[PDB]
């Protein structure tokens, strides 16, 4: 009855999406660190 | 198809000819210009 | 302000892996000619009891007009050997900063294995990004983002995104973000990343210009399967030999000797490892001149 | 506590772990006690 | 079965000492090796 | 009149052997400590692929009141490894004349293989007697007589009688008479054995303190299998050098260096075996220290 | 046929060149490169 | 010739007998040439 | 047998006693007469 | 009906001691060549 156990897939595609906002959070914090540091 | 075709023929030709191609720009600019030329024989022995 | 730049993360993954020694097995011959500082010839020459033995031949080019520093770029080198299997590596500057390596490995007149590299310089801090492996008729192939920047001049942090796609790949797309640091704290360079699934820590030492030490740890959270090794090297100009050896935390012990015979450009490497869990010990040795 | 370690020892990642973290460690005290060492000094 | 006892010491220990003189042969000898023959050289030269 | 002592029927077929290379497999250590001119005791490691690798240690003894020559008999002589495999020398003078040697391999345990020789030398002539293998609880065993005389001062003739008998013989007693000689005019030296059911010939040339050539044939006549090698040996004590390499007839080529290091008693050894009927290469290297 | 041929001869050209050269490595190319080398220290020596 | 020297070439012992009496007398050829030979000549 | 149990004993006491004679015989002799003692550590030690 | 193939068996003993005359025939032979050879 299932067209395809989409569910499963779909949930490690938005996982990889959430990789890739952490990936630019990490440098956007890394971009910020410096000032924050020497502030 | 027009790829289909092209990408094998152009990786042939790059699987064939790099080492060509690395050769011909040796002899392109040869040994340093007070050196004796480089003859094929300079790539067969020392 | 007024940090150094910070290097690539693959830099840092390499930071301890040249301390670590390049074992081989058999004898080997390398002949090396210089016919002028533009272009370079070599020729090796393989006897080994289990590696495949063999003749590959070799050629360099480097430098045009268009490239003003030292590394005298383009660079265009590959070795062939007469069954026709080829490893060739490309690197160009697309500017000052803006730098570009390939690399491509045919074996069974095919591509097995291929990268694209693009790497990029800035005062404070780098950005890279690869490609490899592609498939040129379908979407699947093997991309990597990586950044790092200079924090402290003792400190950097950085980060990268691997990503896979297509059959290869147990999911149909795949990326592992991995935060990356570096400390120096002068002599004692500590290095590592830290992944969504694994981890890498170099330890590295300089002792002195004659004794370099490191360590390393592997892990994998998925995979649960962990290793390191501790690696030193000698370097004893005084006695015209350089030594890598290292115990490896699954108990190979190697140690890769290699003697410059003379002022004459005559190099001879020996190269041990033992394997103690199989009691196993594979010998190489081989001959490089200059 | 052979009881405990050994339920360690006998597991392959658990002991892969405990091998690789240990001479990780023990190169770490080595390498800080190397720093001063030369082989053929100057 | 002490002796038997004798004889797994004796094993045990024959094959650490194996594993131990092997691993050195390997890791340090090479080294020592290279530079006791560079030390004496210099003894030799500086005699 | 007055002619030369001709050796042994053994030495004749050594005597092409001496210079054939003796090539090894994986690494080999090995420490002499001479602790009298009496007693000298030796420690070999051997590290080794498929060659069966372990320690072996070794001790020698020399030399009684009894015997006044610079031969310094008695001689005892035996290596043991931790395994408990004993091989042992004995050698003995019941005089000037009949010398005697023994010697012994025990391996698991056993004796695997054992004879006793002795040696008659009789100014133009020697006669031996050689008995191997020998069965206590029963008669069988190998037995050898062999008898060697010089005819001219620059030729020498001889004959052998091998024999065997037991369960190891297909015949319950079987016996192979063979003639043998020597010449030796100019540099060149011939030698050969003329049997019933075999031939071998070594021809041997010194063309130089520095080159020594031979060549060997074997055949047989019952077993239908021959072989012939050409092997010589350079001497370069200039370059602390010396190389035993050879063509095999079977196509095996083979070479060994060995390097003597130093005033300090280290020789390095280099062994290389190719069988170009199989392309197996297989190396050895090693370390002897005086 | 005659590039098969010429494939037939190549992969000799192979075996026989592999042969001599990986023999002429055995047998004396370890002369050659120590007499060289111990050549060359004479010169450089009496140079 | 080759009808005939195949059927040797074909034959094990009869092609091992050629090839051990060809490279020996090859050896002895070489050896009475090389008398005069030295390598690092004094 | 006389022979049958003899013949195994002689043969043990070789195959476990050569190395221990001709250590024996050796500390029998010793060094050379003006040399230091032969002490089980040359068995052991360069 | 045989006992033995003894015959085969007694060949190869008369060939051994035909052996073991011609061994001390050479013997013989070369023991008195120098003589026969200066003669
Ligand atoms: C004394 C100082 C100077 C010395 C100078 C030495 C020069 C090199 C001599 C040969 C070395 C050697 O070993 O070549 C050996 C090779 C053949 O080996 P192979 O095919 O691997 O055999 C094993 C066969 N397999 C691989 C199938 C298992 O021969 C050759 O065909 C090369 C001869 C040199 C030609 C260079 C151009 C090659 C272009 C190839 C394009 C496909
Ligand atoms: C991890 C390894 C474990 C195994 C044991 C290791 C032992 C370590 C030894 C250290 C010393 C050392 O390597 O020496 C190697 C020596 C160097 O000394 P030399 O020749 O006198 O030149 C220096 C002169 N000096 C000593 C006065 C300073 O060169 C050789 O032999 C040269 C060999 C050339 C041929 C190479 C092989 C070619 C292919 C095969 C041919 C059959
Ligand atoms: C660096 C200085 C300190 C050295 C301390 C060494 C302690 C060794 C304890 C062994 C425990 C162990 O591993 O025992 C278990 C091992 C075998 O299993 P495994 O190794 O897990 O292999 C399985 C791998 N899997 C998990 C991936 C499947 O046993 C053995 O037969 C091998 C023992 C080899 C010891 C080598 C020691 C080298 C010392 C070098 C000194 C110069
Ligand atoms: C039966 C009577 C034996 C008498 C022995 C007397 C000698 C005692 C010495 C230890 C022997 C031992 O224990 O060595 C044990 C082991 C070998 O063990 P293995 O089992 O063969 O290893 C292989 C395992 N196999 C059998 C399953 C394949 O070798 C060694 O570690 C080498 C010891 C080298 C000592 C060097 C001393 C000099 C150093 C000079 C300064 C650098
Ligand atoms: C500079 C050093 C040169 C070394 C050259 C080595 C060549 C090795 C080739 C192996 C091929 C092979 O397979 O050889 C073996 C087979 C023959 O035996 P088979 O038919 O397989 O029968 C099974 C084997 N039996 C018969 C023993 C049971 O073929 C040959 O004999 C033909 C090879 C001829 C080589 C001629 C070389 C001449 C050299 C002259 C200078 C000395």
């Amino acid at each position: 009855s299932q067209p395809d156990p989409a569910e499963e897939q779909k949930r490690v595609a938005a996982e990889v999406r959430f990789n890739f906002i952490l990936f630019g959070a990490v440098i956007a914090a890394v971009r910020l660190a410096p000032i924050v540091l020497k502030h | 198809d027009r790829l289909g075709f092209v990408v094998g023929v152009v990786q042939t030709g790059f699987h064939w000819g790099f080492v060509p191609l690395v050769l011909y720009l040796g002899f392109m600019k040869g040994a340093e210009p007070g050196m004796p030329p480089l003859n094929l024989f300079s790539l067969l022995w020392q | 302000a007024a940090l150094e730049n910070p290097g690539t993360v693959e830099e840092l993954h390499k930071k301890c892996k040249d301390i670590q020694a390049i074992t081989f097995e058999g004898a080997k011959i390398m002949l090396n000619k210089g016919l002028s500082n533009h272009f370079q010839v070599s020729h090796t020459i393989n006897m080994s009891n289990v590696v495949p033995s063999g003749y590959r031949f070799g050629a360099t080019y480097v430098g045009t007009k268009e490239f003003s520093p030292t590394e005298a770029f383009p660079v265009l080198l590959g070795d062939i050997d007469p069954a026709g299997n080829l490893n060739a590596n490309v690197i160009h500057q697309f500017s000052a900063r803006l730098r570009c390596k390939f690399a491509s490995q045919i074996q069974e007149s095919k591509v097995v294995a291929s990268q694209l590299t693009t790497d990029y310089r800035g005062s404070d801090y780098t950005l890279s990004l690869t490609v490899a492996n592609p498939s040129i008729f379908t979407n699947s192939g093997v991309v990597v983002g990586q950044y790092l920047q200079s924090v402290t001049p003792a400190l950097a942090l950085g980060s990268e995104l691997a990503y896979q796609f297509g059959p290869n790949v147990p999911g149909r797309q795949i990326a592992i973000m991995s935060v990356v640091g570096r400390y120096t704290a002068g002599s004692s360079v500590w290095s590592g990343t830290l992944g969504q699934s694994g981890l890498h820590v170099c330890y590295y030492q300089k002792a002195s210009d004659q004794l370099q030490i490191g360590a390393e740890v592997e892990t994998s959270l998925r995979m649960q399967e962990s290793v390191a090794t501790l690696a030193y090297q000698i370097d004893l100009p005084k006695a015209n030999l350089v030594f890598r050896g290292g115990i490896d935390s699954n108990w190979q012990i190697f140690g890769v000797l290699e003697k410059r015979l003379a002022p004459l450009p005559f190099t001879l490497a020996l190269s041990g490892r033992m394997n103690h869990v199989k009691n196993n010990f594979r010998l190489g040795c081989g001959l490089m001149i200059g | 506590p052979l009881s405990i370690v050994r339920s360690i020892y006998n597991n392959e990642f658990q002991w892969m772990l405990v091998k690789s973290y240990g001479l990780f460690f023990l190169g770490v005290r080595l390498a800080k006690e190397f720093v001063g060492v030369e082989l053929m000094p100057s | 079965a002490t002796v038997k006892s004798v004889k797994g010491f004796y094993s045990f220990s024959c094959n650490a000492s194996w594993i131990f003189f092997t691993s050195a042969v390997i890791l340090f000898a090479p080294v020592i090796f290279e530079t006791e023959r560079a030390q004496m050289e210099e003894l030799h030269k500086s005699q």
